[PDB]
RNA sequence: CCAUAGGUUAAUGAGGCGAACCGGGGGAACUGAAACAUCUAAGUACCCCGAGGAAAAGAAAUCAACCGAGAUUCCCCCAG
RNA sequence: UUGAGCCUUGAUGUGUAGGAUAGGUGGGAGGCUUUGAAGUGUGGACGCCAGUCUGCAUGGAGCCGACCUUGAAAUACCACCCUUUAAUGUUUGAUGUUCUAACGUUGACCCGUAAUCCGGGUUGCGGACAGUGUCUGGUGGGUAGUUUGACUGGGGCGGUC
RNA sequence: AGCUUGACUGCGAGCGUGACGGCGCGAGCAGGUGCGAAAGCAGGUCAUAGUGAUCCGGUGGUUCUGAAUGGAAGGGCCAUC
RNA sequence: CGCGGGGUGGAGCAGCCUGGUAGCUCGUCGGGCUCAUAACCCGAAGGUCGUCGGUUCAAAUCCGGCCCCCGCAACCA
RNA sequence: CGCGGGGUGGAGCAGCCUGGUAGCUCGUCGGGCUCAUAACCCGAAGGUCGUCGGUUCAAAUCCGGCCCCCGCAACCA
């Protein structure tokens, strides 16, 4: 649809991603979730990327 | 093309350097006509040791013999026979080689390629200043005489 | 800027315009003005006092020059014509010779029917 | 339209050909003389954009020899500009110092800068000709 | 025949490929071209047919020495 | 003008033919792809030039691999 | 001749505050002058025409930095550059004109030769054009190879997938 | 309505559904997380549509490989377009 | 039988597309100018948006049944 | 996706250049004026000069991110 696909990359140093959707034409702000990290295994924060 | 020149080229020519032409230039002008000679280590041999000494010199000597063609006709004013009609505009359009065979016969002994005429090919009657070619900057200035017959 | 000491004013004056060009005696133009871009767009467009205010931007744009002496050499008949010459007599060149070559033919082409 | 004393200054310095770092520091006493004991600059002439927020680089260096505490801080041309001493002391201590400036501005070598860091360093006194080291 | 007197470039054929490889048969032809050459021990113009690499390789041997490897295959110029 | 081009004579060799094979120069399509353009068919058919009894290639600016082997050609593996 | 890059060098750049046709920055307070000075004569370069700059010279050996109103200090000295620009050197390119040797010549003439082919040689006309090879953009049914679906109360149309 | 990110990572006995590709459910285990006093619940939304296989290529991570060796390019693997 | 379009003050056309507010011209009505009519100048009113129902906070508009008009098609034997 | 450069009064555009200057034409109103629509002229109202932040004595101009838009070339999963 005009939902625009996301990258929630990391906070650590490793590059591991989350990817989701999000309608940017409706929330302008960029997405401050905790995810877990799989390579550390822990939970950070993860930041928006595209 | 490095050629190396045996002649005075005018204007980038001092007899023996070994400048850098374009390749048109020396394989159609400089070579065929003796002026100069592309550049192999075999005949600058022969430059440096055979021509540079006196070879570069005997070019030049028959240079200063010209100087007198320059000057074979003391005169400078050749009296020429030719049909025409009235007010001017002679009978035929004349050549080069009709001041060839004329000069010749009266003096200097010259051919057609040398005879060099600013003024069209003289339509016009009466006195005008016909210029030769002895030397590349050596000229003679001849006023020959087309009156009507 | 050749500094250029003579010149020839030219004025074509019609019936409902006039341009006022300035020439040397050569013919090569140095400069002009109209009183069709001086605005009078219209009815003053072929007026006497716009001829005055063409003759005065036209005395600019030629100061590059500086240009002492002037012929003068008007052409057509019309609203301007005369106080065109006038303007320029004081807008502080000295006006050597006023001359007419107005392009009169001796029954050449014809001329429009028109008006009515 | 120069006048007398700094005509044979610039005609002492063949501006093309760029000194070595080994006499230049010598070059410079053949410059200085005057009233007062002069200093030496030293523009650095980086290849960084200034228009970027991202390539804003300063920072202090102690110079082991002072004049102490040298800031500096580039501007709008991505060239940035210091003085690192008089020119009246030893020649190998100009030699040093300046050594480690190049250090310490590859301190701050920003990330986002492309290209070959330092462009043209030019070390020139107070009234005297600039002279680049390489 | 096209065929350079001198280096002996005769026409090869190969392939016109077009974006989507499209193979179509074309024929690669030397650039010959007709010229007047001056030897000077004989002291007389020779005319040729050359190619341009052909006149590069009278231009670095000897004009005369490239004439008389013409003459040991035996065509004359 | 010399000189060459051109021309006459004498001496020697060549031309054409032949079933296949051989090297080089040009070089398809049907077909397969379940259509078809890349690709395949195939550098095959076919055409041309040349040569021999065989022809070709051939004595490494070849591989290999840090240990070695030694021109080329053909066959069996390597290996579908 | 005329563009562009670059080198050396000389200029170039007035909201307002204000003595200043001053861009940032910048080391530091002496340069300057008798390797012939402030003021002025006069032409020119630039000109938002406010006020810079300037060859020669009567003259004649002075001129002025922080100081002050400024966000800034004084091209008194100097450094790297931003804009605008000027002479030179240099580098090639795009045009114009002239020339002749390449090349063309289905122009005249002579020879090979009784041959309007052709080759060569004089001369004339064009002329580095033209034409040709390689690469390359466009056009291109002139030409070639092909595609142009299935379901369907026969097919086509419509609809469907 | 308050507090938050389980719209989590690695798996998964046992079943359902399909010719197959493939699709669906899933208690429970390990690391770690949120909520709740706690028992417990959460690996999206009441459920059933919202979507295309592969080839090729792109971006990020991983010395797995990397044709003499050491590296690299390019491949493989993972995520993802 | 089928496809596409349209139906809006009295007339001829926009706005539908992508829903909440309907405009242009002529005409009609009142006044003015002229002796008077026209033309011209000034002001104002006038539209169930074919019809019915549904979805929607809201329908001229999205969808469907039906009616009328228009174009296309209504074919091969 | 990559690239180029714009949003400027009711409209478009200049000013963006080398940073300190919001102007022009049509439009609205009032007035002068003609028989009169208009032409002409004066003046006024009308612009967060896309949005936020930063650099700066000052930015709509410079710079970065971004909303949107027009145009260009490429598109072999």
């Amino acid at each position: 649809g005009i939902r625009e696909k996301i990258k929630l990359v990391s906070s650590a140093g490793t590059g591991h991603f989350y990817t989701t959707t999000k309608n940017k034409r409706t929330k302008p702000e960029k997405l401050e979730l905790k995810k877990f990290d799989p390579v550390v295994r822990q939970h950070v924060i993860y930041k928006e990327a595209k | 093309m490095q050629v190396i020149l045996l002649d005075k080229v005018a204007n980038l020519g001092s007899l023996g350097d070994q400048v850098n032409v374009k390749a048109g230039y020396a394989r159609n002008f400089l070579v065929p006509q003796g002026k100069a000679v592309p550049a192999t280590k075999k005949n600058i041999e022969f430059f440096e040791a055979r021509r540079a000494e006196l070879e570069a010199k005997l070019a030049e000597v028959l240079a200063a013999a010209n100087a007198r063609a320059e000057k074979i006709n003391a005169l400078e004013t050749v009296t020429i026979a030719s049909k025409a009609g009235d007010e001017g505009k002679l009978f035929g359009s004349i050549g080069t080689r009709d001041i060839a065979d004329a000069v010749t016969a009266a003096g200097v002994e010259v051919a057609k390629s040398e005879v060099r005429l600013p003024n069209g090919v003289l339509r016009t009657t009466g006195e005008h200043e016909v210029s030769f070619q002895v030397h590349s900057e050596v000229f003679a200035k001849v006023i020959v005489n087309v009156v009507a017959e | 800027r050749k500094q250029v000491s003579d010149g020839v004013a030219h004025i074509h004056a019609s019936f409902n315009n006039t341009i006022v060009t300035i020439t040397d005696r050569q013919g090569n133009a140095l400069g002009w003005a109209t009183a069709g871009g001086s605005g009078f767009r219209g009815s003053r467009k072929s007026t006497p006092f716009a001829a005055q205010v063409a003759a005065e931007r036209c005395a600019d744009a030629v100061k590059e020059y500086g240009i002492k002496n002037l012929e003068v050499m008007v052409k057509g008949p019309g609203p301007g014509r005369e106080s065109t010459i006038r303007a320029l007599n004081a807008a502080g060149f000295r006006i050597t010779n006023i001359t007419d070559v107005t392009p009169i033919p001796h029954n050449g082409c014809r001329p429009p029917k028109k008006r009515r | 339209k120069l006048t007398k004393r700094m005509r044979v200054i610039r005609e002492k310095v063949d501006a093309t050909k760029q000194y070595d770092i080994n006499e230049a520091i010598a070059l410079l006493k053949e410059l200085a003389t005057a009233k007062f004991v002069e200093s030496v600059d030293v523009a650095v002439n980086l290849g960084i954009d200034a228009r970027k927020s991202d390539q804003n680089v300063r920072g202090a260096t102690v110079l082991p020899h002072g004049t102490g505490q040298v800031r500096y801080r580039n501007d709008k041309n991505g060239i940035i500009h210091t003085t690192i001493g008089k020119v009246d002391f030893d020649a190998d201590k100009l030699k040093e110092n300046l050594e480690a400036l190049l250090v310490a501005l590859k301190k701050a070598k920003p990330t986002q800068a492309k290209g070959v860091y330092i462009k043209k360093v030019s070390i020139s006194t107070t009234m005297g000709a600039g002279v680049a080291v390489d | 025949s096209r065929v350079c007197q001198v280096t002996g470039k005769r026409p090869v054929t190969g392939n016109n490929r077009s974006h989507a490889l499209n193979a179509t048969k074309r024929r690669f032809l030397p650039n010959l071209h007709s010229h007047r050459f001056w030897v000077e021990s004989e002291k007389r113009f020779v005319t040729l047919r050359v190619s341009a690499k052909g006149m590069r390789v009278i231009d670095k041997k000897g004009i005369d020495t490239v004439l008389a490897e013409l003459r040991a295959r035996g065509e004359k110029y």
